[PDB]
């Protein structure tokens, strides 16, 4: 809690997001790496803790 | 034509109408082509969704 309120780093995972939007792919694949990594990371709110 | 027309592409309004589909009379005093061009995107923000996939 303390680090919380002297600590000027803000975590904001839509970056992650905003550059898997760009990647190239083909819509006929089965399999689309950029989904699935998105997937497992699943950005919350709760990564302070 | 038979021949052009079973592998011209044609605009969104004339697919439309496959479905009765009409653009209303109210929207005819706005800019709706620049709307069906630039701003309705049918890609997934984020990136791309198994569901989301038009074969």
């Amino acid at each position: 809690v303390l680090l919380q309120r002297i600590s000027p780093l803000q975590i904001d995972p839509t970056i992650i997001s905003n550059t898997m939007s760009t990647v190239s792919e083909s819509t006929t694949q089965t399999l689309s790496p950029a989904s699935s990594i998105l997937g497992k990371l699943r950005p919350s709110n709760s990564d302070f803790s | 034509l038979a021949g052009k027309i079973m592998l011209q592409d044609v605009n969104t309004v004339q697919l439309a109408r496959v479905v009765n589909l009409a653009v209303p009379d109210t929207w005819m005093s706005l800019d709706f082509d620049s709307m069906f061009k630039h701003h309705v995107k049918l890609l997934p923000k984020d990136g791309r969704h198994l569901n989301t996939d038009i074969p």
